[PDB]
């Protein structure tokens, strides 16, 4: 427990301010990031039309 | 002294170099990394990180940590596997990193 | 010698490409994946074609600072050269760049000037090399970025020669026939000259360096508007073409 | 001749460089944070080379 | 060697940033970051009014006389609008935004006066000696 | 030191190399003791410099972009200010309509 | 000279005598080593002194 | 190099397993290394496992050029002897192998 | 890195350049870049700020950006 | 020729008997035979007995 | 088309008319023989396309490379001696007439014995 | 350690060339899209990929 | 309480700010007592150092040259050839000031590990090389076909070998790489494969690796 690290993984934004939307949408449990962390650093394979189709269609979890 | 260490520059560079002569095949590539493995992770020229702060200062060894994890990132390197780890900080003082292992990207060390 | 045979029949290799965990990546019309081909040869007395130069190379071609008789003006003529050139002269022009930093049209005589400093320029005892550059001038300098490590891969034509920057301390031997690989990485923003540190023959004594490490961007904007539009100036060469390529590979 | 003086030569001639000429600093220069340090005087003149 | 250099000077500390909106920025470049949009030009926190096309059609250079040749997705980003998907998730990054230009406009409201007497030496006071 | 932590010293002055410059070699600490000061805390001095260089270079290389970036953003704001006192006066020019 | 930017890396003068610029890390390391070698011979030449 | 221990010996039994499941020329004994640090108080948890797992997919994807769906669509993740990390997928199954072999 | 410090150029050619390219970008954003043909370069513009302090103190002044924007609308209908 | 049935990934009790089975095997590794953690150290060890 | 698209199709048709310039070169003291016809040569492909169907599921089933890379093997030594036949009757054929007859019987052997070897080597694996 | 035994781990590759009496860079092909695809630095310390 | 719908975009939401009140913002930032001074030197620094170019009074335009010495920019700012206009840092305006670092390595198919304690890498070229023939002598005549180079190139496919095609060049120098491709044009022209000339493998060694069962050989686990 003492030795854990998390190496670098899922570092992704920390709001600071109180009253910044990110404080409350990352607490609440329900939220889906734009893309998973490891898929964020891996090359497209979706053409462009595909691409763009799917973030139309796509729908906010709430 | 002389004579050890010639002995062991032989037994890493000269014999081996014999063993394979003409193509291979079957696991070509396999028989020659394991020949190449000897003679290319010697400790004299891998041996040493563990030390740096002999001659790197805490800025220069944070700097130095950087360009080290950047030029053994690739992963397919018998010498990077037996040098030591770069993920540490100065013994007398460290600056920059505070924790080691807290990172914003697995292979950038700040 | 010996011609070719009527008929080959051709292993397919496999596990070459891990893209995507597929071992074969020929696949038969009908939906087969291939394991074998059959090459037939026709017209079997006939000669074979030469194997297609695919290599591009951006080229510089560091050589010593040749003398200049004549300045002459910066002349810029009209564009949509449909013929070999257009003969009508748009803008024609003196600049020079003053110590602010702006190209002003100069009320001098630039060769005059060249001259007068050419014959009789004002020295010192203790001079800097920078003011002071007479053996170490060349075209082109070589620009690289800062802070990330490049792959140097050192050779000769003729002889050995040696890479020499005292600057950076770096003596890299240029020996024919090898294709010896240095690790170079340069921590700050810096222009460094050098030598040839190796008895070549005529000209060893003149024969210079010059090697700009910049920050990333300067780098890039430099790559872009000089060396980037030559690689494809062999082929295509035009000011849209460069707009085109510079829009279309942005970073 | 042989100790004091070439024990403290280097020294005090760094010591009045830094003094009387910046350590050759060249002015002109923006935000030292972000520019070079240019080092006092570290090789030894008085030592052979 | 072991003290070969026979001393190190740990007292020397790493110099401390001292810009005005270092701080908001570094945020809201994290945010965006976590938004993920393809486009650069969000970096900048005034983009929806320096690039108001990147919000309705996308084109922000006139591809007037010069060819337009797409090859993938990385070619023209900048030349996609953004999607409802990038909208969001850039919405969702409003506040640090709002902060961080809310800090740039009060650095350019302060300006200089000769009621200042330490201009000259303000190095000390922006810390520059160790 | 040297030869007192010895029980024979002759032998330990016959076996090195059979010569006696122990009055010389003894007599030398004391001058020892002091000519290496200047030499000491001028390097003490140079290693500082050295630090103070390794800071500013790696503060350099992790922050000018950043403040390169910062200054283009505070342009950008400025250039703002002045659309949107642009865009007020437009409409009020439209409104009016001279 | 790139811009206001001066890139130059060595102001070396006619007698220099140390190295030609001390911007590298190589040559930053190389001077210190050099600097701290002659430090370590003080008991060794008040000795010849003596001698 | 990249690992979180001055030499192989401060590590844990993970180090010796990573030994033993590869051959003392191949480099991904490296990646194995990883994988444990990495596994490092999070095995035991059933959170902390697919924590782990992830982390050795992030940390294959920034070693090496990868497409979206290759890790998910490796056919076999075991490992042998003389298996090389000349690959995201070999890569990624090192990393695994290693924080299998990750105890505690 | 040393840079040597240069104060603001001021120069009249170089200004009135900085100055155009201005006035395009915001008759252009006022539109929302709803033109024919687009003619704006944020460099240009960042430029502007950091060589003409003057045109830009003019700019925020509210009396000189309406004698400017005035100016502006008399040349495009003349 | 053929190939067998890949089992699926190991749950974390089977990691843990695996590491248990490794350790049992480290600790009846004899101490005076010096063969180096690898893959082929059992099949050296049992090459080394056959020739003793 | 854009000069860009005209550069590209230019490229394209010059590299794919290699032959096109090549076929005027040719050597007097060469050992020319009767090229396999059109039909033969159609034929052959279908059975080769044949073979392939009869393999695609069981190298496709398979995970592991090295049992495919052993069939492929087994396959290509058998295609091999039956090549070197072919290749050494059609040479010397002095006819049309030969060369088709060398070729259907190259053909015939590969879709009977070929392919039985090909089911047994299969059922084995 | 700094200055050798990372020719693996480089941005892109240049071909330094000696010739009587001069000297040639060449930059290949494949520098063109190692340029391009160079990461970026941005907020806290985090890479990104365009 | 939040309405249950925090951080959802507003429909038809604009990302304007022209009317907004930035007073309520000034507690949510810290500026230091130098702020103004923070802010000059900052304005210097970018005019110094991001300005490569120069104004023109003759074009009205922004002209730049490649880098050249101190002695060159000074001693002979009368006397400049090859000004090329300005055409900005990026397309868009934007900025390219960011620190770069070290990108994901390629995979490699033939390891650099086979020849790494050689620095000159010519028996890795040579191996290299090797390689992408055995590769070319299959995919040669096809690569005008069914790949890269067809005419209709919006269904094109990559050359098969362009992997060992890179990894040669990169490990060989250009005149090795000629030398390599005569040497493969003349092997071509021939007609030769390998394989058809390899005897070797008789009178080599034998070793584990040479068990007539490769595929059990090899041992598997988690
Ligand atoms: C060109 C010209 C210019 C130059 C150009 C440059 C040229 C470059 C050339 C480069 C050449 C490279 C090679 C260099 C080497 C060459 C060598 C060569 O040729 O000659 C061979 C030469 C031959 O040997 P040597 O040097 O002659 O040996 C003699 C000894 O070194 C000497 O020691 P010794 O034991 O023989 O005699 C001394 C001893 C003898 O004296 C004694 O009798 C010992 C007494 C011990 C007790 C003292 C306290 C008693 C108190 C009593 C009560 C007092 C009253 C009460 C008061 C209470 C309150 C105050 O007394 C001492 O001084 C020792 C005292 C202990 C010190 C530490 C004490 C710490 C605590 C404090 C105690 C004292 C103060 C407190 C007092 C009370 C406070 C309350 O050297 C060698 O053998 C080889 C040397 C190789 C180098 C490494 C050597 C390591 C081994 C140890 C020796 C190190 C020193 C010598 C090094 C050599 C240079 C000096
Ligand atoms: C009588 C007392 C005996 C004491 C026992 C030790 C001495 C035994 C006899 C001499 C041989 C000693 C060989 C030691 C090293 C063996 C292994 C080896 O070479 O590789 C390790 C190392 C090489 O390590 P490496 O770099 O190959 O590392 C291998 C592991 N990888 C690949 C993962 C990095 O050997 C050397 O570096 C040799 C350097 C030359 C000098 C060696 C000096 C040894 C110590 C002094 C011995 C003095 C003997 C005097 C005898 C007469 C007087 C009494
Ligand atoms: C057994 C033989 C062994 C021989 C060993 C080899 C010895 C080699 C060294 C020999 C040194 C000889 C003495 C040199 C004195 C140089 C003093 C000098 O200029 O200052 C240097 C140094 C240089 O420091 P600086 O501050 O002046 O300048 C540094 C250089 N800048 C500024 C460019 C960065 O200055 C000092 O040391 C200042 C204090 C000097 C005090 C002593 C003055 C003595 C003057 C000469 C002797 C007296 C005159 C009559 C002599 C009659 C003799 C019969
Ligand atoms: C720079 C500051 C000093 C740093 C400390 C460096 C010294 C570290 C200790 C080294 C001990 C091992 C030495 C090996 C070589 C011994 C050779 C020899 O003749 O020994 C047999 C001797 C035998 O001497 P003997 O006189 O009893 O018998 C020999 C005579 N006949 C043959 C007639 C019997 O044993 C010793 O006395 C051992 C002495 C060890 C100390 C070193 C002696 C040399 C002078 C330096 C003294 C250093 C003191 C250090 C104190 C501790 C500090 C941490
Ligand atoms: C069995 C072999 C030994 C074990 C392996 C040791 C390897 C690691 C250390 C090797 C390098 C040692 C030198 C480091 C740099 C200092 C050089 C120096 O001062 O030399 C000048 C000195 C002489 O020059 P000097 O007289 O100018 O010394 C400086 C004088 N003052 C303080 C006035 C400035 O060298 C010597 O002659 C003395 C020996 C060196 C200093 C040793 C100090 C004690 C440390 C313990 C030594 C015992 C071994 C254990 C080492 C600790 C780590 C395990
Ligand atoms: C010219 C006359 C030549 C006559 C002999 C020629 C025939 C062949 C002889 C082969 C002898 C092999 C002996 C192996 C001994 C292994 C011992 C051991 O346990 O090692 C374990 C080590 C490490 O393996 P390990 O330790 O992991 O293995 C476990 C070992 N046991 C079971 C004991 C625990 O083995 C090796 O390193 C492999 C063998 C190394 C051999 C080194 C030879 C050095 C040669 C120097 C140069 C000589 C040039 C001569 C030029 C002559 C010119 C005319
Ligand atoms: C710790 O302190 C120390 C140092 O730190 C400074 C050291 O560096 C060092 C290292 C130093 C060394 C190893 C020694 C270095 C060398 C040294 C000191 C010597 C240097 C000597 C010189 C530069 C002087 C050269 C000598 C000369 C005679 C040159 C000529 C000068 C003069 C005045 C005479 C001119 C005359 C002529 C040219 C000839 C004219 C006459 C004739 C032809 C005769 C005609 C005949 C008739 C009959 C009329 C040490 C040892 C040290 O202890
Ligand atoms: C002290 C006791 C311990 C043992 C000490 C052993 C000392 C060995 C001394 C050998 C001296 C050989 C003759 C003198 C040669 C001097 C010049 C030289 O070495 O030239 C270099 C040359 C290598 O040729 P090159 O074309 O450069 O190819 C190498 C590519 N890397 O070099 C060569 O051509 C190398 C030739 C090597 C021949 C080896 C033959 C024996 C092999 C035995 C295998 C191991 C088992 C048996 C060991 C028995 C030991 C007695
Ligand atoms: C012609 C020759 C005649 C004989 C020789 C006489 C002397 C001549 C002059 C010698 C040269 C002096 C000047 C050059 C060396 C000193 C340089 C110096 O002091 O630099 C500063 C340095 C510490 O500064 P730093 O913090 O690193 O940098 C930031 C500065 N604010 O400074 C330091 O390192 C701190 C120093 C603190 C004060 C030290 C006082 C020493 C007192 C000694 C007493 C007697 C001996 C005691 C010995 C005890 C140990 C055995
Ligand atoms: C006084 C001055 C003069 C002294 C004489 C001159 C020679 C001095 C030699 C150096 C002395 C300094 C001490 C030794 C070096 C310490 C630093 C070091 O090298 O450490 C790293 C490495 C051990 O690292 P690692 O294996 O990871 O540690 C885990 C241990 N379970 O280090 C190693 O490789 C460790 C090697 C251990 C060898 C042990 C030899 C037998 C002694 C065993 C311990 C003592 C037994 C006696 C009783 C102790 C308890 C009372
Ligand atoms: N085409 C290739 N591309 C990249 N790496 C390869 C390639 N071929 C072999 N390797 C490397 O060589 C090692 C051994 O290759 P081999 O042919 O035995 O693999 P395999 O049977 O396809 O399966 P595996 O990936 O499990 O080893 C591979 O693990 C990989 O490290
Ligand atoms: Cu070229 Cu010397």
């Amino acid at each position: 427990a003492l030795n854990k690290r998390n190496w670098g993984y899922n570092a992704h934004y920390k709001p600071e301010l109180e009253r910044s939307m990110k404080k409350v949408l990352y607490a609440d449990p329900n939220y889906k990031f734009p893309i998973e962390w490891p898929e964020r650093y891996m090359a497209e394979t979706k053409t462009l039309e595909q691409v763009m189709d799917e973030e139309e269609n796509w729908e906010y979890y709430k | 002294v002389c004579g050890i260490y010639v002995i062991h520059v032989i037994y890493n560079y000269m014999i081996p170099y014999y063993w394979v002569s003409t193509p291979l095949k079957n696991d070509e590539f396999t028989r020659l990394r394991m020949k190449d493995y000897i003679a290319s992770t010697v400790l004299e020229e891998v041996y040493g990180i563990s030390y740096a702060e002999w001659g790197w200062l805490p800025h220069d060894f944070a700097y130095n940590r950087m360009r080290g994890l950047a030029g053994y990132m690739h992963p397919d390197d018998p010498r990077a596997m037996c040098t030591s780890t770069f993920h540490r900080k100065h013994k007398y003082i460290e600056h920059e990193v505070e924790k080691v292992g807290d990172y914003h990207h697995m292979t950038y060390p700040k | 010698p010996g011609e070719v045979l009527p008929l080959r029949i051709i292993k397919y290799p496999l596990g070459l490409e891990t893209i995507h965990n597929n071992i074969f990546e020929n696949t038969n019309n009908e939906g087969n994946v291939e394991l074998f081909r059959l090459r037939f040869n026709s017209n079997s007395s006939k000669m074979q074609h030469k194997l297609v130069q695919d290599t591009i190379y951006l080229t510089l071609k560091q050589k010593r600072y040749n003398r200049k008789k004549v300045v002459a003006p910066q002349i810029k003529y009209y564009k949509d050269d449909n013929g070999n050139k257009t003969d009508l002269v748009k803008y024609t022009g003196k600049p020079y760049l003053s110590n602010d930093k702006l190209l002003k049209q100069s009320i001098y005589d630039q060769t005059t000037q060249y001259k007068l400093i050419k014959k009789n320029k004002k020295r010192g005892e203790l001079i800097p090399v920078t003011l002071a550059r007479r053996i170490l001038r060349t075209k082109k300098t070589l620009v690289l970025p800062a802070h990330v490590n490049i792959t140097l891969i050192t050779n000769s034509y003729d002889i050995v020669h040696s890479w020499f920057i005292p600057g950076l301390g770096i003596k890299l031997d240029c020996v024919p026939g090898r294709s010896t690989h240095h690790t170079f990485f340069i921590d700050n923003v810096g222009f460094y000259y050098g030598q040839c540190a190796e008895i070549c023959g005529r000209y060893h004594h003149h024969m210079p360096i010059r090697v700009c490490a910049l920050p990333f961007e300067h780098f890039l904007l430099w790559w872009n508007t000089f060396g980037l539009p030559k690689m494809l100036n062999t082929v295509s060469r035009k000011r849209f073409e460069t707009h085109y390529e510079l829009r279309k590979y942005s970073w | 001749i042989v100790l004091t003086w070439g024990w403290s030569s280097f020294q005090i001639g760094g010591y009045n460089y830094e003094r009387f000429d910046d350590n050759g600093e060249r002015r002109n220069t923006l935000y030292w944070k972000l520019s070079p340090v240019e080092f006092p005087q570290s090789k030894l003149w008085n030592r052979p080379s | 060697a072991l003290f070969f250099m026979a001393n190190t000077a740990i007292s020397v500390p790493s110099v401390l940033d001292t810009s005005p909106c270092m701080k908001q920025m570094l945020a809201y470049e994290d945010c965006v970051l976590d938004a993920n949009v393809p486009q650069q030009e969000v970096i900048h926190p005034q983009w929806p009014t320096i690039w108001p096309r990147l919000l309705t059609d996308g084109k922000l250079l006139e591809f007037d006389k010069v060819p337009f040749h797409p090859e993938n997705i990385y070619n023209y980003t900048y030349m996609r609008p953004l999607t409802k998907k990038n909208k969001q998730y850039l919405y969702e990054c409003e506040e640090e935004r709002f902060v961080f230009k809310a800090c740039l406009r009060k650095v350019i409201s302060l300006k200089k006066t000769d009621k200042h007497t330490s201009w000259d030496t303000a190095e000390v006071a922006n810390l520059q000696l160790t | 030191m040297g030869s007192v932590w010895f029980r024979n010293r002759y032998w330990w002055y016959r076996s090195l190399y059979d010569d006696y410059v122990a009055r010389e070699a003894k007599l030398a600490f004391g001058i020892a003791a002091f000519i290496w000061l200047p030499h000491y805390y001028w390097g003490i001095h140079l290693n500082r410099a050295f630090e103070v260089n390794f800071s500013h270079r790696n503060y350099a290389h992790e922050w000018g972009p950043r403040r390169n970036r910062l200054a283009h953003s505070l342009e950008f704001e400025q250039f703002d200010m002045i659309l949107e006192n642009w865009q007020d006066l437009e409409d009020e020019y439209a409104q009016r309509g001279d | 000279m790139w811009g206001n930017l001066w890139t130059e890396a060595s102001y070396q003068l006619n007698f220099n005598i140390g190295f030609s610029s001390l911007r590298s890390d190589v040559l930053i390391h190389l001077a210190q080593w050099q600097y701290w070698w002659w430090f370590w011979f003080a008991l060794i030449w008040s000795f010849y002194y003596f001698i | 190099a990249q690992t979180a221990h001055q030499n192989r010996y401060q590590g844990g039994l993970c180090y010796a397993q990573c030994n033993e499941l590869f051959s003392f020329w191949n480099p991904s004994i490296q990646q194995c290394w990883k994988g444990c640090d990495f596994g490092v108080g999070r095995v035991n948890d059933p959170e902390g496992r697919i924590e782990a797992q992830q982390m050795c997919k992030r940390w294959a994807a920034e070693l090496y050029w990868t497409y979206k769906g290759e890790l998910d669509t490796i056919k076999d993740l075991r490992v042998h002897a003389d298996m090389y990390p000349t690959t995201p997928q070999n890569v990624y199954r090192a990393c695994l192998a290693g924080v299998r072999r990750q105890k505690f | 890195m040393e840079v040597k410090y240069r104060g603001p150029s001021d120069d009249k050619l170089e200004c009135e350049f900085l100055e155009n390219n201005l006035l395009s970008c915001l008759r252009e954003k006022s539109v929302q870049d709803n033109v024919a043909k687009m003619t704006c370069r944020p460099e240009f513009l960042v430029w502007f700020f950091l060589e003409c302090p003057t045109k830009a103190a003019v700019y925020h002044d509210p009396k000189g950006l309406r004698n400017i924007f005035i100016q502006d609308k008399i040349k495009q209908k003349g | 020729g053929f190939e067998t049935v890949v089992p699926a990934p190991p749950t974390r009790d089977d990691e843990l008997r695996m590491i248990k089975a490794t350790e049992e095997q480290f600790l009846q590794q004899p101490r005076y035979k010096l063969y180096m953690n690898e893959a082929h150290r059992i099949a050296k060890m049992n090459h080394g007995d056959r020739h003793n | 088309m854009d000069t860009i698209q005209k550069m590209n199709y230019e490229a394209t048709v010059n590299m794919g008319r290699q032959d096109l310039i090549t076929r005027e070169y040719t050597f007097y003291s060469d050992y020319e023989f009767i090229p396999i016809q059109e039909d033969r040569k159609q034929q052959m492909e279908d059975a080769l396309n044949n073979l392939h169907k009869i393999i695609h599921p069981t190298v496709t089933q398979l995970k592991k490379k090295a049992n495919v890379q052993e069939i492929q093997d087994r396959v290509f030594r058998k295609l091999q001696g039956w090549e070197g036949e072919l290749n050494t009757c059609v040479f010397s054929a002095k006819n049309v007439r030969d060369s088709n007859f060398c070729a259907d019987r190259f053909t015939n052997r590969i879709n009977t014995e070929g392919v039985e070897f090909v089911k047994q080597i299969l059922r084995e694996y | 350690r700094l200055i050798e035994w990372q020719n693996e781990s480089s941005l892109f590759t240049v071909r330094v060339r000696a010739r009587q009496w001069y000297w040639i860079y060449k930059f290949e092909l494949k520098n063109f899209t190692d340029i391009l695809s160079t990461p970026k630095n941005i907020g806290n310390n985090r890479w990104q990929i365009n | 309480d939040l309405p249950a719908d925090y951080g959802k975009m507003p429909a038809g939401y604009n990302f304007l700010t022209r009317g907004k009140d930035w007073r309520e913002y000034d507690k949510d930032f810290i500026l230091r007592t130098d702020a103004v001074w923070e802010k000059f030197q900052l304005e210097h620094f970018f005019r110094n150092y991001m300005k490569c170019f120069f104004f023109d009074h003759g074009l009205k335009k922004y002209q730049m040259f490649e880098p050249e010495d101190m002695y060159t920019v000074v001693f002979e700012g009368w006397a400049l050839d090859d000004l090329i206009t300005f055409p900005g840092f990026t397309p868009t305006g934007r900025t390219n000031s960011y620190q770069i670092g070290l990108s994901p390595r390629q995979r490699t198919v033939v390891p650099t590990q086979t020849f790494y304690q050689m620095q000159d890498y010519y028996m890795l070229c040579g191996l290299r090389f090797e390689r992408w023939f055995r590769c070319d002598l299959v995919y040669h005549d096809q690569r005008h076909t069914k790949f890269d180079q067809v005419k209709n190139q919006k269904n094109y496919k990559t050359y098969p070998c362009y992997r060992e095609y890179y990894e040669a060049q990169y490990a060989c120098q250009d005149d090795m790489f000629d030398f390599l491709m005569e040497l493969a044009y003349a092997r071509r022209a021939a007609d030769n494969f390998e394989s058809d000339f390899a005897s070797h493998e008789l009178t080599t060694l034998p070793t584990f690796y040479d068990t007539p069962k490769a595929a059990e050989r090899k041992t598997y686990t988690y």
